[PDB]
């Protein structure tokens, strides 16, 4: 689990720092991922491998990692830096680990559409699907990620490059299945005994890296998200 | 530069009676000798490889026997259907076959597939492409040849492409060299045969065929006259295509 | 004391020429101060993976010699380096033990290891009929028999043992040349000659 402070505040012109303490397994062993989301809006990679930056992303934004703990410094904020700022890793016990969230408050083409939401009574059945375009499919790895209406990022499952490696969350072990479709570039989640807890926005994200967080464990990041499908379980 | 000599010309035995064939090797292609059936319009069918293996699929009626400078295909039942010509193809040169004359037999006295596109008529100074798609099998492990039949003569090998893993190079026959081209294209699983500077002499019948399987992982733990054995290393002819140069 | 003799690792990230996984180049770094630190500078690392040791506790331990071992595979096979795994890489080309105490760095090369025509100029042993001991190197190019009968040469049943990957630019990731590099630590009974940076 990453810890991350439950909130941040700054006058615009200021630097902020965002701090993100976690263990010897997903920090340090790994390599740190920073995401920002806008309220109503799908998160944004803004640093991979720790220091790195993309196209993208304004120069205001710089990473720091020493040990097992890491730093996300904003120099001159603005109106619009004013989002919710998450902490990203890969464990070594094979799942990937989101910080919680930091809410920052201020003083004064590559398109993924997803599909297959709605209203299940609790134990039936559903199945996502995620249309991907103006990318290789089979060199970019891809992630399911969910959010409960008004809490922080969680992550499901992810998919190699080549459909080999699949790794599950462990709350969906042995009810949710990941696969994908290279020949008609598509992304299926099979959602079975579905629970009250698994109410939330699924996300559809594409990875920059091929292979599984486990073996490229230096330069993975959800480059792409789309816009998520809303799924209700209710009785 | 070895020559391959099939003794009888003309073979006339009615169905049921028992038929010998030789192919005389001027120098020793040991082991290294194998017997075709083509019958008229269709593609060349392998019978027996190594000069002792049937391939599978075959009856047992065709018995090969032979080793060092003689050979023989024995047919020793009802004959019903036999009526065609048979070849002897030795492989000691691997990239380089060479056909014998053939030997006519009178009768009274899978998703493995090649397809090959292109070869019409054509002036004698132009150029033509042919192109040779697979299906079945995984395109890039393996090796693929090309084969040309003049209409009336014997088989002749035209070129060879190698697979990924080998370089890539290419060979052609001394008659080719230079004039033709074989390029390779792994991504759609297609062949290519690029053919400039014709002449009358080009007149013939193309084929691709499949060549060895580079994996040779999978063929340490096959027996050579087992049934994956020929499923994986063994050859596979596709329908030819008619490429005629005239005025 | 002023830090002196620092280990030459740009001699084994920043070279031009990589060797092949069949005959990767072994390179013995002994009697300098090795500063971890440097590594990031060379190029952006895509698998960075210490097994038996914490990456960032690396500029404490003393140790008396290294070595680093250098080859390029493709990017599917950068997962058969790993302590108890197996695949041709794995098993016929280089072996870890499964007490490996170091870390393997992997970045992808397709921008110099890949030629418009195939860059056939790196091979690899496809198999053996023993696997291979851990920290072994085959460089024989006897020709494989894959039948039954004994082998004269480049024929239909003989096999070059070596296997060329034919790198394109076009090929998708997985297939492209990665660059390894995997760094091995010794503790002999010999004094520990490389140490970190004291500070």
């Amino acid at each position: 689990v990453l810890t991350q402070p439950p909130s941040a505040s700054g006058t615009p012109g200021q630097r902020v720092t965002i701090s993100c303490s976690g263990s010897s397994s997903n920090i340090g062993s790994n390599t740190v991922n920073w995401y920002q989301q806008l309220p109503g809006t799908a998160p944004k990679l803004l640093i991979y491998s720790n220091n790195q930056r993309p196209s993208g992303v304004p120069d205001r934004f710089s990473g720091s990692k020493s040990g097992t703990s890491a730093s996300l410094a904003i120099s001159g904020l603005q109106s619009e830096d004013e989002a919710d700022y998450y902490c990203a890793a890969w464990d070594d016990s094979l799942n990937w680990v989101f910080g919680g969230g930091t809410k920052l408050t201020v003083l004064g083409e590559v398109q993924l559409v997803e599909s297959g939401g709605g209203v299940v009574q609790p134990g039936g059945s559903l199945r996502l699907s995620c249309a991907a375009s103006g990318f290789r499919f089979d060199d970019h790895a891809m992630h399911w990620v969910r959010q409960a209406p008004g809490k922080g990022l969680e992550w499901v499952s992810v998919i190699s490059g080549d459909g080999g490696s699949t790794y599950y969350a462990d709350s969906v072990k042995g009810r949710f299945s990941i696969s994908r479709d290279d020949s008609k570039n598509s992304l299926y989640l099979q959602m079975n005994s579905l629970r009250t807890e698994d109410t939330a926005l699924y996300y559809c994200a594409k990875d920059r890296s091929y292979g599984p967080p486990d073996v490229f464990n230096y330069e993975y990041g959800m480059d792409v998200w789309g816009q998520g499908t809303t799924v209700t379980v209710s009785s | 530069e070895i020559v391959l000599t099939q003794s009888p010309a003309t073979l006339s035995l009615s169905p049921g009676e028992r038929a010998t064939l030789s192919c005389r090797a001027s120098q020793s292609v040991s082991s290294y000798l194998a017997w075709y059936q083509q019958k008229p319009g269709q593609a060349p069918r392998l019978l027996i490889y190594d000069a002792s293996n049937r391939a599978t699929g075959i009856p047992a009626r065709f018995s090969g026997s032979g080793s060092g400078t003689d050979f023989t295909l024995t047919i020793s039942s009802l004959e019903p259907e036999d009526f065609a010509v048979y070849y002897c193809q030795q492989r000691s040169n691997w990239p380089q076959y060479t056909f014998g004359q053939g030997t006519k037999l009178e009768i009274k006295g899978s998703e493995v597939q090649l397809v090959e596109s292109g070869g019409g008529l054509v002036k004698p100074g132009r150029s033509l492409r042919l192109s040779c798609t697979a299906s079945g099998f995984t395109f890039g492990d393996y090796a693929m040849s090309w084969f040309r039949q003049a209409p009336g003569k014997g088989l002749e090998w035209v070129g060879f492409i190698r697979s990924k893993a080998y370089g890539g190079t290419t060979e052609y026959a001394a008659s080719v060299k230079g004039r033709f081209t074989i390029s390779r294209d792994d991504s759609k699983s297609i062949a290519y045969l690029q053919m400039n500077s014709l002449k009358t002499e080009d007149t013939a019948v193309y084929y691709c065929t499949r060549d060895r399987y580079a994996r040779y992982d999978i063929l340490t733990g096959l027996s050579p006259a087992g049934a994956d054995y020929f499923y994986y290393a063994m050859d596979v002819w596709g329908q030819g295509t008619t490429v005629t140069v005239s005025s | 004391p002023n830090v002196t003799n620092l280990c030459p690792f740009h001699e084994v990230f920043n070279a031009t020429r990589f060797a092949s996984v069949y005959a990767w180049n072994r390179t013995r770094i002994s009697n300098c101060v090795a500063d971890y630190s440097v590594l990031y500078n060379f190029a952006p690392f895509f698998a960075f993976k210490c097994y038996g040791v914490s990456p960032t506790k690396l500029n404490d331990l003393c140790f008396t010699n290294v070595y680093a071992d250098s080859f390029v595979i493709k990017g599917n096979e950068v997962s058969q380096i790993a302590p108890g795994q197996t695949g041709n890489i794995a098993d016929y080309n280089y072996k870890l033990p499964d007490d490996f105490t170091g870390c393997v760095i992997a970045w992808n090369s397709n921008k110099l290891d890949s030629k418009h025509s195939g860059n056939y100029d790196y091979w690899y042993r496809l198999f053996r009929k023993s696997k291979l001991k851990p920290f072994e190197r085959d460089i024989s190019t006897e020709i494989y028999q894959a039948g039954n009968k004994p082998c004269k040469g480049k024929g239909p049943n003989c096999y070059f043992p070596l296997q060329s990957y034919g790198f394109r630019p076009t090929y998708g990731v997985g297939h492209q040349p990665y660059r390894v590099v995997v760094l091995s630590f010794e503790l002999l009974h010999a004094p520990a000659t490389v140490c970190g940076p004291k500070k």
